[PDB]
């Protein structure tokens, strides 16, 4: 059986405005000091990024649509967010790969999932001995046939209900080309929970799997937090750490790289922004004289 | 002037698994071509001494490479893709061909670099009174795109006459049997067709020839050959760094200027062997037959 | 621009020769040896001219 | 008249009957008899009785 989520508060999402974040590298080759320009698919700059939170009895785990691609960036200090189901049915009538990270051995597999109607991982804090354990694994229901499984080294991480400000930057890029499941990711410390900081953070690739399935919606997992001094029920005792995460679509774009001495991407320009980047994208130079210049039909 | 090379060098993979050929032509249960089958093969060296020697094999044609050839180079993501087509059929799965099986079944792209492999079956696929086990479409709103696949069981629509669950007149299923009897001629006899799809994909290889690795040597023009890659220059320690992921480089003219080893994993530069220019002056013919020679860089 | 009009393929399956010789027989290889051979030749035209 | 469905059989052999008023043709003959319902199927192509 899998316990559902009762009691929560539900708030329209919030919009915020991205600042030139989500790029990273398209190629394993290594270039130094030179501009080059290539054509991908890159998350535009400045562009309308929507906005989740979950903090009374606050909770939300909307079932967003993939789309052509997702950057998914989530500050977080308790690590609240754990893993992201990858379904087009999500009713074990066709292949869901879950990604999910917990104490345990990340578990990175695809089989058809019975997914109940509230797939959210519960944490509870235990009496008998001050530990978090993951009581509540009830996400699913049953995995028929398991076409392709890959089990991870098991990772162990301290899982607490802290309200406090949040502590890492974590950014996450998922695209699915030629049947292969392509992860970029990056961690940079960070301390105002304002907004986005500004500059650029050039994504590193992280894993690539052959999964060969079409996906069409995707779900976030995020952990409750049951203290000793909560009841611990889904209709009570549930509050959850604060959470923030920022999800956005991925679009057909030219980009012009820079790259340093090191062969770190330091900056880009958008080729399709503003005439002065169309203009900077012609001419291959992020500096541009005085003068008149023809930069298209 | 010109340089010569001295000797000859190649860096494989130290790769010990042997890809079983055996499931992909050799198999008991033989997927039909309404529905073909896609098996992924990589991580083992494939020896292609066999596929050349045509033990019973009815035709052998490669697009894009050299069957001799084949056994050289190195490639990634070795795809088998198996189904069964009537006797009179197997010319026409080919790159460029467009007919009724290759239009409503599976299909080959224009740029299709890879083998085709085809030989008879007498009576493994045939019955007495007709093995209709195996199916085709002869309807289709659309033609396929290239590498699709058809899982859907509905009457075909013809005319005004609804369809796809209202049968009636102008209601055809497009799936029929095959009916293949060993009775029949030679033209009639199911084939069992593999087909073999190459590509490279990225910087790293899996499945790579049996071609055995020699020694390392350096600060001598000589022929290298990295993974498949053929060049001739001087073979140096490198200090420029590559990001893990990484594992070639090139400069500004996109020429390959670095390289990783993959047995040592060390960085090594690669430069050109000098050539230059040679210029002979002569105080005239007259005067004296001696002259000078000047070479140019 | 001379430097970078040595990277097109002009029709041919691939820009670099070696990867042309290697992987076709001399008899297929000779057709797209001619397509980059038409093509480098008219670049060194222009540039002469 | 493919859509008229007031016919009992409607099948064209070597064109598509969909598509036909598409297909110009030189010449078009027209031969008219009427049968019975058990000779049908011997007025077909390959058909023999
Ligand atoms: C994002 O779109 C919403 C409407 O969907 C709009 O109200 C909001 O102003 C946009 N964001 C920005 C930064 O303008
Ligand atoms: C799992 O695979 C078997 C083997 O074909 C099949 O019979 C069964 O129906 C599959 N399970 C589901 C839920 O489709
Ligand atoms: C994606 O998967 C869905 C599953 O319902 C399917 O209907 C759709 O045709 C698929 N799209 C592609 C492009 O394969
Ligand atoms: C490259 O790395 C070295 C060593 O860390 C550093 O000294 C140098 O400043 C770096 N160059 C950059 C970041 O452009
Ligand atoms: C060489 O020089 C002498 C002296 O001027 C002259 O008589 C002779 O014809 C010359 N021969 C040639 C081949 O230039």
């Amino acid at each position: 059986q899998c316990v559902n989520l009762t009691t929560r508060t539900q708030l329209p999402p919030a919009y915020t405005n991205s600042f030139t974040r989500g790029v990273y590298y398209p190629d394993k080759v290594f270039r130094s000091s030179v501009l080059h320009s290539t054509q991908d698919l890159f998350l535009p700059f400045f562009s309308n990024v929507t906005w989740f939170h979950a903090i009374t009895k606050r909770f939300d785990n909307p079932v967003l649509p993939f789309n052509d691609g997702v950057y998914f960036a989530s500050t977080e200090k308790s690590n609240i967010i754990r893993g992201w189901i990858f379904g087009t049915t999500l009713d074990s009538k066709t292949q869901s790969l879950l990604i999910v990270n917990n104490a345990t051995n990340v578990v990175i597999k695809v089989c058809e999932f019975q997914f109940c109607n509230d797939p959210f991982l519960g944490v509870y804090y235990h009496k008998n001995n001050k530990s978090w354990m993951e009581s509540e694994f009830r996400v699913y229901s049953s995995a028929n046939n398991c076409t392709f499984e890959y089990v991870s080294q098991p990772f162990l991480m301290d899982l607490e209900g802290k309200q406090g400000n949040f502590k890492n930057l974590r950014e996450f890029v998922f695209k699915n080309i030629d049947g292969y499941f392509k992860i970029y990711s990056k961690h940079t410390p960070i301390n105002l929970v304002r907004d986005l900081p500004q500059g650029f953070s050039a994504l590193e690739p992280l894993v690539d799997l052959p999964i060969g399935i079409n996906i069409t919606r995707f779900q976030t997992l995020l952990a409750l937090h049951r203290s000793y001094l909560t009841p611990g029920d889904s209709s009570s005792g549930w509050t959850a750490g604060a959470a923030a995460y920022y999800v956005g679509y991925l679009q057909p774009r030219t980009f012009l790289l820079k790259y340093n001495e090191n062969g770190t991407i330091t900056d880009a320009v958008d080729c399709a922004l503003d005439p002065l980047s169309e203009t900077k994208c012609t001419l291959k130079s992020f500096t541009v004289e005085k003068g008149i210049y023809q930069t298209s039909n | 002037f010109r340089v010569q090379p001295t000797e000859s060098i190649v860096r494989f993979p130290n790769i010990t698994n042997l890809c079983p050929f055996g499931e992909v032509f050799n198999a008991t249960r033989f997927a039909s071509v309404y529905a073909w089958n896609r098996k992924r093969i990589s991580n083992c060296v494939a020896d292609y001494s066999v596929l050349y020697n045509s033990a019973s094999f009815s035709t052998f044609k490669c697009y894009g490479v050299s069957p001799t050839k084949l056994n050289d180079l190195c490639f990634t993501n070795v795809y088998a893709d198996s189904f069964v087509i009537r006797g009179d059929e197997v010319r026409q799965i080919a790159p460029g061909q467009t007919g009724k099986i290759a239009d409503y079944n599976y299909k080959l792209p224009d740029d299709f670099t890879g083998c085709v492999i085809a030989w008879n079956s007498n009576n493994l696929d045939s019955k007495v009174g007709g093995n209709y086990n195996y199916l085709f479409r002869l309807f289709r709103k659309s033609n396929l795109k290239p590498f699709e696949r058809d899982i859907s069981t509905e009457i075909y629509q013809a005319g005004s006459t609804p369809c796809n669950g209202v049968e009636g007149f102008n209601c055809y299923f497009p799936l029929q049997s095959y009916g293949f009897q060993p009775t029949n001629g030679v033209g009639y006899q199911p084939y069992r067709v593999v087909v073999l799809s190459f590509e490279l994909l990225h910087a790293p290889a899996t499945v790579c020839g049996p071609k055995k690795s020699t020694n390392l040597v350096k600060n001598k023009c000589v022929n290298f050959n990295f993974n498949g890659l053929t060049g001739t220059g001087v073979l140096t320690e490198s200090n420029k760094k590559f990001l893990p992921f990484q594992q070639f480089g090139r400069d500004i003219a996109d020429t390959t200027d670095a390289v990783r080893d993959p047995q040592t994993l060390e960085i090594l530069d690669i430069t050109p062997c000098s050539f230059g220019g040679v210029s002979v002056i002569t105080p005239g013919t007259n005067t004296s037959n001696q002259v000078a020679v000047l070479y140019q860089g | 621009t001379l430097v970078k009009q040595l990277s097109s393929n002009f029709g041919a399956i691939s820009s670099v020769l070696n990867d042309i010789l290697s992987r076709l027989d001399p008899p297929e290889a000779e057709v797209q040896i001619d397509r980059l051979i038409t093509g480098r030749l008219q670049s060194l035209q222009t540039y002469v001219t």
